[PDB]
């Protein structure tokens, strides 16, 4: 108990794990723009890219509710991770 | 009278050497000084919120937009006492604090445009003056020009702001397709249900929010604020935001929005997580700014939000304004000066700050404790009266995300602290000069306004029935 | 040991950062010395 | 025929406790009836701002030690405290129009003069230069232009006929 | 009360004074005339906020 | 002569894909000025012949001949258009050009229904009749009426536009001299 | 509608795939607002009114303003560095 | 003697619940076009465009 649920199990859902993701969820947002040599064109394609999905997002989502709630999901898995 | 004191700085700015321009922008402080004292006692015109509409329907004059213009002279006292006023009489201070000679100049056009934001109630104002205040941040951004990181941002901020200009103006001419008019007066409760303008209204808060640095939009924003040099971002950093967001909350075109909901989750987290792993002092100095600008995307949804915004609004400036007067004053003590524009840079830099100038660390950490909101300070009853709100209108997932994010937000404030109360080798014991007496005390009356300021909790809130009911 | 908000190694950025090899690194905006701006990146600029 | 107001119009709707006198007076009238206390306000500003400069030299000086500032900045400083003041005793002044203040002392005077513009057989309001299509549009440009004194200066100096006021 | 409030805010600006001096690397009575310019400057504050309040409770009760 | 708006519609499509692709910077912004006609030919075809010449003074006789003069005295490096630089762009840029294309022609519907929304753009078929009234006795044009309402009912728009002027003075100035 | 609108998107789209040079994206920029200027002027006509062309005559001016401010803004840029590069700033 | 002054609070706490209820309503509550818009001119009829006018134009 000592140490497998209460330094082990009980750190995991604690401080020791929310450490760990949080430093692996900054780092993907971090190098979110860290691809290209231009400022520029990589800020103008991301203007391009919101403008886009939104519009596709509210498409989907007047038609169907519960189909746009995993596509959000994923939006933040490939944002975060 | 800013288009006075504008019309008689130019004139008056021509004819000095550049040995004045410090002595101009110390007059132009009183001046402002003098419009705040001598000519407040307009709140008498605003009683039980009368609201008034001048120059035929085309700007729109009630208490709330009194109260923002107040703020934003205020701030304005407080930032050209930054640029008029000399921190220290060495030859260090004089190369790295120096106003430009059309510095105040491109600061009260700037101030001229956000006002008439917020006092505007047509379309073609809210353009002309957008584009105003568009323009003088574009050229107080390019002013110190002798830099590559500073040109650099104009140039980026110049085409990001170019686009999200074109993208208000489809949005104005669109709503003019369908309804001819120019008035959110035009709306008037029954329009909305019998017309779909949730797609026009929406693009045009869209277009609006994302000149602030709403989440999606964030990065090139948060570039320009760590280029720019410390002095131009305190500006740069507040009044677009004030402006455009007290144009946004009075006028209620995205209430209950699936679109603003969803940005306003994503801002308050990649603000939370995103400045996490930072180590540059304005870019987790700027994530601060992306958090609280969320949580006024969140006020967007609400019907009747005055209260929480402009407590928030006063609060967010206050907290601002001193979280950077501090690592202004935080400069004499660093062993490492870069960068003759931006001398501080790298938030490890500020590491021995309680054993030199302990006081300094005692504002420090009021401002951020009130910036996490922490109970006896202003921060606190700023997202608490947000949260009030929140829950009365139903935004219950939106209410754990904002707890969530803020106890993520709270982490990296307190990493400011962290580096400040720790042990240093060479510590201070006997300098010759002084921090400036006049400069000194701006700092401290901003601190004593956080810390003693829910004194006035009731007779603010007595002053905000009798005006805005 | 400097750390950085989750307990992670940050660079402690003293003068000897901005030679001519750390001249246009590969990186993220942010954790980046070498500043285009500095006396002695600049050193005679305009002549 | 140019003073027939056609369009419909608040009658008496006091903003205060107090009755109105104008909806917006013209600019003769309220320098007019502006008070003692407001040519001290005009002198308060007047004084304050070459006295502030001087004192926040005093405070911070700007190359080091302590020199007065030059005539250059003391005329400046007068000429904006002027604006300042006239500013503020303008908007004052028109408070007491709109009975947001105390007025029974400029009560009586309207009441005087309106009586007197009775009996020379004249127009309650002025003659104009203008059509009265101009004249309203004018006088819908600077209706209740006091709020926003902050922003810019606007006056009123058409002689259009409606003033939220009966008969 | 108005003295309770006069003499509150002067305290503020006592407080303000204080702070200021410390952070400058002062002593606490550096120049003490400072001390009664920032309370009587607080102080006239106070005065403006307490008036204020008077006219809005008037202005409230006015309603009847 | 009934398909000179298609015409019109047709030949800015082709100028802007020319405007995109060229070889020398200037080839395109003289394939700009180009468009700018081309917008003035569409605007005296609707009826308004007084903006086709406003268009060619202020937008050809100002704006691009400050264009053409900064593209002269400094220097700009360009890539040509390579196959191998942009066809990474093309499904994003085929995605968006439908999706913003259909999204844009949405905005002037009313429907609760998507694709009413969308073929309402569309109905287009019927021709206006244009009848004559004889109530209108003198020669106020579109820019007299323009002279009216920036002079009278929006004459603080053009006060701000004066600012605005002012800082377009000051600006480039402030920025370029390096006094003393 | 369509000619504003099919300007205003082809020159969005050429303004955000530009890397070959930044004159480019100025003069995508002025074809958008062209467009604008299209649209709206259409509905000027349409509607009968002079108030989408009080909107037009502003935003010409304002184009115009814009141009100049940013132009000065490239001179700036090029100060310090006697070259622009092809991929952008 | 003890009752009486809890229930002396208890009537200072009921009346601003009281209060702040009111002022909640108050917001809520519609209001006029001279009070909402500007005071002068309280009429939303536009009566616009005064030069080529038609007669039979007015509804
Ligand atoms: C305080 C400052 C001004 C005081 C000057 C003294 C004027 C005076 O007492 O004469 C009264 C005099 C009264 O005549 P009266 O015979 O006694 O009374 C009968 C009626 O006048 C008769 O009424 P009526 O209906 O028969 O009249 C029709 C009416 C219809 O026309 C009007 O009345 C005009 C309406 C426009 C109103 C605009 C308000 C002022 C706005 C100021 C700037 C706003 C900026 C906002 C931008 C955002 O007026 C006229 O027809 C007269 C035409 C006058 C032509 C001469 C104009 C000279 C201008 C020179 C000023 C120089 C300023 C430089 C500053 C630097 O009337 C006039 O002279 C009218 C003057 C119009 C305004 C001129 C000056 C305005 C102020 C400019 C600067 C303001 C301060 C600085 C702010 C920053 C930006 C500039
Ligand atoms: C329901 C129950 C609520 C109870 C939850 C307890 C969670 C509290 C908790 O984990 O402590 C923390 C705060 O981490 C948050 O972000 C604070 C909490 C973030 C998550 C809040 C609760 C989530 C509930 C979801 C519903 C985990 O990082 P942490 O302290 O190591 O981070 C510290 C670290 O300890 C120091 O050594 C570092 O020097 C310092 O820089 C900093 O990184
Ligand atoms: C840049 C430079 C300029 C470039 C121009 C080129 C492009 C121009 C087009 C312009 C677009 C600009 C982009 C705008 C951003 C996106 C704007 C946007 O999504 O708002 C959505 C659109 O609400 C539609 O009704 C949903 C709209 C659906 C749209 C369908 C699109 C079909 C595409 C098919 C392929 C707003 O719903 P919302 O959030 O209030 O949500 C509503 C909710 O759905 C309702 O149930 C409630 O009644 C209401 O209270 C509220 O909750
Ligand atoms: C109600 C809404 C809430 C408002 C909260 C108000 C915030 C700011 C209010 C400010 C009003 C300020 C009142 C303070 C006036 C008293 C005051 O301390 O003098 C200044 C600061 O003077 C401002 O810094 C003047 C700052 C002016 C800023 C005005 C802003 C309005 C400090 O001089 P000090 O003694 O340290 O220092 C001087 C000087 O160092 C020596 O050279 C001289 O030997 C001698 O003169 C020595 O006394
Ligand atoms: C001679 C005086 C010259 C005028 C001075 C004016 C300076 C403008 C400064 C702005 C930033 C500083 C905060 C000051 C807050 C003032 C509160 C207030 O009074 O604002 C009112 C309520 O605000 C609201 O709803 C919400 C406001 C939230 C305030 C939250 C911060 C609380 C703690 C700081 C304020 C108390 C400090 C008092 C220290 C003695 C709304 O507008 P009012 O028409 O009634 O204004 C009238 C104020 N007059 C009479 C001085 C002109
Ligand atoms: C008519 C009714 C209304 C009246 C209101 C009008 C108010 C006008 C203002 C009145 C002015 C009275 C001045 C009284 C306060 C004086 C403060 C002071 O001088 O304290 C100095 C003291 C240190 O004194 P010192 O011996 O000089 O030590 C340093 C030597 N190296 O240092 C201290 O004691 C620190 C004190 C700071 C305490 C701040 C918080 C408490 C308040």
């Amino acid at each position: 108990i000592a140490h497998h649920v209460d330094k082990g199990s009980l750190y995991r859902l604690g401080p020791v794990g929310i450490n760990r993701l949080l430093n692996k969820a900054s780092y993907n947002v971090i190098n979110l723009s860290s691809n290209t040599r231009s400022s520029l064109s990589m800020n103008s394609m991301l203007i391009l890219i919101t403008i886009v999905s939104l519009l596709l997002l509210v498409l989907v989502m007047n038609v169907n509710f519960i189909i746009v709630i995993p596509v959000l999901i994923s939006i933040l898995y490939i944002l975060f991770s | 009278m800013l288009i006075l004191a504008i019309i008689s700085l130019i004139t008056f700015v021509s004819m000095s050497k550049l040995s004045d321009n410090r002595a101009i922008i110390r007059l132009i402080n009183i001046y402002l000084i003098l419009v705040l004292v001598l000519d407040s006692f307009l709140y008498l015109l605003f009683l039980n919120n009368q609201t008034y509409t001048v120059m035929g329907e085309l700007l729109i004059f009630n208490s709330f937009t009194f109260y923002i213009d107040m703020l934003i002279y205020f701030i304005m006292i407080v930032i050209s006492s930054l640029y008029g006023y000399n921190l220290y009489n060495n030859n260090l201070y004089k190369t790295l604090f120096e106003p430009k000679k059309e510095l105040i100049i491109l600061f009260l056009i700037n101030i001229l445009g956000a006002l008439l934001i917020v006092h505007s109630n047509d379309f073609i104002t809210l353009f002309v003056a957008i584009e105003l205040q568009s323009y003088s941040i574009y050229l107080i951004t390019a002013i110190y020009n002798s830099s590559y990181k500073a040109s650099k941002a104009s140039m980026l901020y110049f085409f990001m702001g170019g686009i999200l200009s074109i993208l208000i103006a489809y949005s104005i001419n669109t709503y003019y397709s369908v309804l001819n008019s120019y008035t959110l007066h035009s709306l008037d409760s029954l329009i909305i249900n019998t017309l779909d303008l949730n797609l026009i209204l929406i693009a045009l808060s869209l277009g609006l929010l994302f000149k602030i640095g709403i989440a999606p939009l964030h990065k090139w924003l948060i570039s320009i604020y760590e280029n720019t040099p410390i002095l131009i971002t305190i500006y740069i950093s507040l009044i677009p935001k004030i402006s455009i967001l007290s144009y946004l909350v009075l006028s209620n075109i995205s209430i209950n929005s699936l679109v603003i909901s969803i940005l306003a989750i994503l801002t308050l987290l990649v603000g939370s997580v995103g400045g996490l792993l930072q180590i540059k002092i304005k870019r987790l100095l700027a994530f601060s700014g992306l958090t609280n600008a969320g949580y006024m995307m969140l006020l967007l949804l609400l019907n009747n939000n005055e209260f929480s915004y402009l407590y928030y609004i006063t609060q967010y400036s206050i907290s601002h304004l001193a979280i950077f007067m501090i690592i202004i004053f935080s400069i004499y003590y660093i062993n490492y000066i870069n960068n003759q524009y931006n001398p501080i840079i790298y938030v490890n830099q500020l590491k021995g700050l309680i054993h030199d100038n302990a006081y300094l660390v005692l504002s420090m950490a009021i401002v951020v404790f009130s910036f996490i909101g922490i109970p006896p300070l202003l921060g606190f009853f700023g997202k608490l009266n947000i949260l009030m709100s929140i829950l009365n209108n139903g935004y219950y997932f939106i209410s754990i995300v904002l707890i969530v994010a803020s106890l993520i937000s709270a982490l990296y404030y307190l990493y400011l602290l962290n580096v400040s109360i720790q042990d240093k080798n060479n510590i201070l014991i006997n300098s010759n000069e002084t921090v400036s007496s006049v400069l000194s005390y701006i700092l401290s009356s901003l601190i004593i306004l956080i810390t003693f300021g829910f004194i006035y909790n009731s007779l603010i809130i007595d002053i905000f029935n009798v005006y805005f009911n | 040991i400097p750390s950085g908000a989750l307990g992670q190694k940050v660079p402690h950025v003293d003068e000897s950062h901005q030679d001519l090899l750390f001249r246009t690194s590969h990186m993220v905006e942010d954790l980046e010395t070498y500043d285009e701006d500095s006396p002695i990146n600049t050193s005679d600029a305009n002549t | 025929s140019s003073s027939t107001p056609l369009v419909k119009t608040s009658v008496n709707y006091s903003y205060g406790d107090y009755p109105l006198i104008d909806a917006d007076p013209h600019f003769k009238r309220v320098v007019g009836y502006m008070r003692p206390s407001d040519y001290g306000v005009i002198g308060l500003a007047t004084a304050a701002l070459p006295a502030g400069i001087c004192f926040a030299e005093w405070l911070d000086p700007v190359k080091g030690k302590f020199a007065r500032p030059s005539v250059k900045f003391l005329r400046v400083a007068t000429m904006l405290g002027f604006a300042v003041g006239f500013g503020a005793a303008y908007a004052r002044s028109s408070l007491r129009f709109f009975g947001v203040t105390e007025n029974a002392r400029e009560y009586k005077k309207d009441e005087a003069q309106m009586a007197a513009r009775k009996a020379a057989g004249l127009e309650p309001y002025g003659t104009s230069s203008l059509t009265p299509e101009l004249q309203e549009i004018a006088a819908k440009n600077s209706a209740h232009s006091i709020a926003g004194l902050f922003i810019f200066p606007w006056f009123n100096f058409v002689n259009h006929p409606y003033h939220g006021r009966e008969q | 009360a108005l003295f309770t409030s006069l003499v509150g805010a002067s305290g503020l600006g006592f407080a303000t004074k204080f702070l200021s001096n410390k952070i400058r690397l002062k002593p606490a009575g550096y120049y003490p005339l400072g001390y009664v310019f920032s309370g009587v400057a607080w102080a006239g504050l106070g005065l403006v906020l307490h008036n204020v309040h008077q006219h809005s409770l008037e202005v409230l009760e006015k309603k009847k | 002569t009934y398909y000179f708006i298609e015409i019109t519609i047709f030949l800015a499509i082709l100028c802007t894909i020319f405007i995109i692709s060229a070889k020398n910077p200037m080839v395109s912004i003289l394939y700009m000025i180009a468009l700018f006609v081309i917008a003035a030919m569409y605007l005296y075809l609707i009826g308004l012949g007084i903006f086709s010449l406003l268009y060619i003074m202020i937008y050809i006789g100002a704006i691009a001949v400050l264009f053409l003069f900064i593209i002269t005295l400094l220097d700009i490096n360009s890539t040509e258009l390579s196959v191998k630089s942009n066809i990474r762009d093309l499904p994003l840029v085929l995605i968006s050009l439908i999706v913003l294309t259909i999204s844009g022609l949405m905005i002037y519907s009313n429907d609760s229904i998507l694709i009413n929304k969308l073929l309402e753009a569309f109905g287009n078929d019927y021709n206006t009749i244009i009848t004559q009234d004889w109530f209108n006795i003198e020669n106020t044009t579109l820019l007299t009426t323009i002279g009216n309402v920036l002079l009278t009912n929006n004459a603080f728009i053009l006060l701000v536009l004066a600012i605005v002027l002012l800082l377009g003075i000051i600006g480039p100035i402030s920025i370029t001299m390096k006094h003393k | 509608m369509f000619i504003g609108t099919i300007i205003l998107v082809l020159s969005f789209l050429g303004f955000v795939f530009n890397r070959r040079n930044i004159i480019l994206a100025f003069i995508c920029l002025e074809t958008m607002l062209l467009g604008i200027n299209l649209i709206l002027l259409r509905n000027s006509v349409l509607f009968d009114d002079i108030s989408g062309s009080l909107f037009a005559i502003v935003i010409i001016i304002l184009a115009g303003v814009e141009s100049a401010i940013g132009l000065s803004l490239l001179v700036s840029y090029y100060r310090l560095r006697g070259v622009i590069n092809s991929y952008g700033i | 003697d003890i009752l009486n002054e809890e229930a002396k609070i208890v009537q200072a706490l009921n009346n601003q619940r009281e209060l702040t209820i009111k002022m909640h309503e108050l917001k809520r509550e519609e209001k006029d076009y001279a009070h909402s818009y500007s005071p002068l001119f309280s009429d939303p009829v536009p009566q616009g465009g005064s030069i080529g006018k038609a007669p039979g134009s007015s509804r």
